[PDB]
């Protein structure tokens, strides 16, 4: 709301403006504020947006992760109590990374996908939305985790469904996508031989179009097929 | 941790 | 006021593993917290205080430096009129800065500053009055700035005159008082000579007096003594 | 810039 009075170039501009000065709570502020516009996104306004918010809970997860590990540290047994306090510090910060994964998922249900037919755009919210879901399983722990993880699923499913049918196997979406699914798949959904499996056939694939792609295109494919191969280093 | 885009 | 309801010895405790998370902004909001019950701050706690204010601070003037360096570019002839925007997202991160650094000098009148007696504590607090009224004369301009620079001058001065009274000249307060001090004189002050001459004779003390220090003194003092080195460097 | 502490 706080955005409703400055004009959506403006907040397009600033966005880049703060991506130079590396402040991503900014950016992230502004890329809603041109969302809630009503407006559709370009492509390179949905990279803004993506940027903006991969960046903002990035850093709220690495933190998450220091703080659980001094938690499961803390009690272990040997360990001496030492009060609430990092438990309701982990939960301060799993309160605001729920907290933006919420806003996300908010703009993309209003009303980002169901305004995206082409497959650039409806791919890439599907994904995002895949992700989202996904950092919120990384923290859930209740009645509602498996319906996390599920929600997390069938999003990346629809968007790999599609990205299958209208992209070639070298868009760097599609190969960011099977990227991201595999990662779902042997993180959080206890399902490493499907992560592999699919970061294979998603390289495999991916090579054998190579040849039709310009310098340009190919040097955006390959760096993405190399991340599926790193994780696949990782875990064979 | 692994890769993600 | 929103950590009125926390113990003090939890905000302590917090703003430790808020650093642990790099989360510095919680940091700092813990330790504004930890002052406001009253009670003098130990050295540790000190640290901790400055530690957090000094990452939030860097980061916005670090944001402001790439946005004033895209500003003035957007103001030599030739370039194209991209509106107003740059100057108003300068001065958003310029207004925010200012904020945190009257929130630190606050801190420091009321009522840190008056019950500091050692001059461990005292030193210490008037370095960073100077620095946060430094901070605020980088991003001055109007009929106030020559007060600014004043009032950082003031506190530095009293500093320094109670550090070479009361301290060694290896004391890493007094060395990094000096630095700081040193580097307001030749970016500030518009004095190179006067930052010289005192990041020479600082140094040359305490070369004087590390015969003096256990291994774990000298090389608290020694690091110190590189910076001050680095900046005649830089200088001469 | 300068070194400060
Ligand atoms: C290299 C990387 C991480 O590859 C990806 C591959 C797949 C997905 Cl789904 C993804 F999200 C990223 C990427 O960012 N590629 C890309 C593609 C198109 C446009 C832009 C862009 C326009 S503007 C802008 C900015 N940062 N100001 C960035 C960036
Ligand atoms: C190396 C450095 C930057 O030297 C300085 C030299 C002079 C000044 Cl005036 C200064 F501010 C720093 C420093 O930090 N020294 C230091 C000294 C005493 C205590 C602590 C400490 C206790 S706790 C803590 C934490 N980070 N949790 C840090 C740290
Ligand atoms: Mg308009
Ligand atoms: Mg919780
Ligand atoms: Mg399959
Ligand atoms: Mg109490
Ligand atoms: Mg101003
Ligand atoms: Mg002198």
């Amino acid at each position: 709301g706080a955005m409703g009075s400055m004009e959506r170039a403006s907040l397009i501009q600033k966005a880049k403006l703060a991506e130079q000065a590396e402040r991503y709570e900014d950016m992230a502020a502004f890329m809603k504020g041109a969302v809630e516009k009503g407006e559709e996104l370009s492509c390179e306004e949905r990279n803004l947006l993506s940027v903006a918010y991969k960046n903002v809970v990035g850093g709220q997860r690495a933190a998450w992760r220091v703080l659980s590990s001094i938690e499961q540290k803390s009690n272990e047994e040997g360990s001496e109590e030492k009060g609430p306090e990092v438990r309701e510090y982990r939960e301060k910060v799993e309160t605001e990374l729920q907290g933006v994964c919420d806003t996300v998922l908010g703009l993309l249900d209003s009303h980002l996908i169901k305004e995206a037919g082409d497959a650039e755009s409806r791919v890439f919210y599907l994904k995002m939305k895949g992700d989202y879901y996904r950092y919120l399983a990384e923290v859930a722990t209740g009645d509602d985790k498996k319906r996390i993880i599920d929600s997390a699923r069938s999003a990346y499913q629809e968007a790999m469904d599609i990205s299958k049918k209208e992209m070639p196997p070298t868009n760097p979406i599609r190969l960011g996508l099977a990227l991201n699914f595999s990662v779902f798949h042997y993180e959080i959904a206890n399902s490493p031989e499907e992560a592999i499996s699919l970061a294979k056939t998603t390289f495999d694939e991916a090579m054998a179009d190579l040849h039709t792609l310009s310098e340009d295109s190919y040097k955006d494919s390959t760096l993405i097929m190399q991340l599926l191969r790193d994780n696949l280093t990782l875990w064979t | 941790f692994p890769a993600t885009v």
